[PDB]
């Protein structure tokens, strides 16, 4: 294993800039 | 909590169209009492975008789960409790960890139903995977200003400038 | 156009890695505007692109930034004419390439910092802000589609750059 | 002013090697 750890790093850091991208529509007023 | 938007429902509706959209059909679904939702329409959306973003890696995960011996479930485990233990100031489970583990975890489905030896542990991987979720998300969400409603709206507008 | 995505409004930059090289100096910007939309990977890059740029470059810096101390009264306009030639310095590439963008950002950055040292500047860091903001806006809009350059592709060397230092 | 253009000068060579730099990339 460890390889778990190490996938879920990577998938982490993809969902945090899905994330960061996607609450900038609560970007208008 | 409405019955409607339980977390196990989300996770059979986008790993049955992740299967079924390649070429395949998940005749171990279980049923959808309420049928689908306009919110499973919309994870459908942005587990699709999610994907295609980031599909390369996805097929190199794939591989590195698949050297490990005897193929264990374990590993599987590490990637998603990681994922939700990652840190952050805000929801650990936010609708970019949402929408990732969801699209992940349907890619892996959809693979694993191409091997007869692999199809018994679907029922781990999305059994494991809407329980970690929903024991995850509220008791978190509530305290980080997120909901289905908000959702919606933004993936809305993110739905569309991805349609151009 | 990516750059046209209000997501990636060039504004959106400069406060972020103003406000982020300010407190690698050990200070708290506590003036500074919010950034409607929250940290950005592409901010993520400008950081490391704009502290690569720094260290090559951190002794011209101090020299730069003691230079512009020596102007009578400490005027603005000086500083606008740095800005102003890097933008007009001739190439057969974009007046604006990801090079100025980046030496730009990261020089006033570090112009930033330091002004926050001292309270009598202090007030002319909105000047900073703004103008920087204004003026990379400006050359963007007329440059960037024309020599085919895009935040997506300057991602793409980015990550390949930040790999060779890292 | 006349400090201004120096500076400048100076910070375009810098950038534009910057940007060769970054060019080399498409590899």
């Amino acid at each position: 294993s460890s390889i778990g750890y190490e996938i879920g790093s990577k998938l982490a850091a993809m969902c945090d800039d899905f994330d960061a991208q996607m609450m900038s529509y609560s970007a208008h007023a | 909590e409405e019955p409607r938007l339980d977390i196990e429902g989300f996770v059979v509706d986008y790993f049955t169209h992740r299967i079924r959209q390649n070429g395949m059909e998940w005749f171990g679904a279980p049923g959808l009492p309420c049928g689908v939702q306009p919110e499973h329409e919309m994870m459908r959306v942005m587990g699709t975008i999610f994907e295609k973003k980031h599909a390369e890696n996805f097929e190199t995960f794939c591989e590195q789960l698949l050297a490990v011996p005897r193929i264990s479930f374990s590993p599987y485990q590490d990637v998603v409790r990681t994922v939700g233990n990652a840190q952050t100031d805000q929801c650990p489970m936010s609708y970019g960890r949402l929408i990732g583990l969801i699209s992940f975890g349907g890619f892996v489905a959809a693979k694993m139903m191409e091997s007869v030896e692999l199809q018994g542990q679907v029922r781990n991987l999305f059994v494991y995977t809407s329980l970690f979720i929903k024991t995850r998300i509220r008791n978190n969400w509530k305290e980080h200003n997120r909901s289905w409603d908000d959702f919606m709206t933004l993936g809305k507008q993110m739905k569309e400038d991805y349609e151009r």
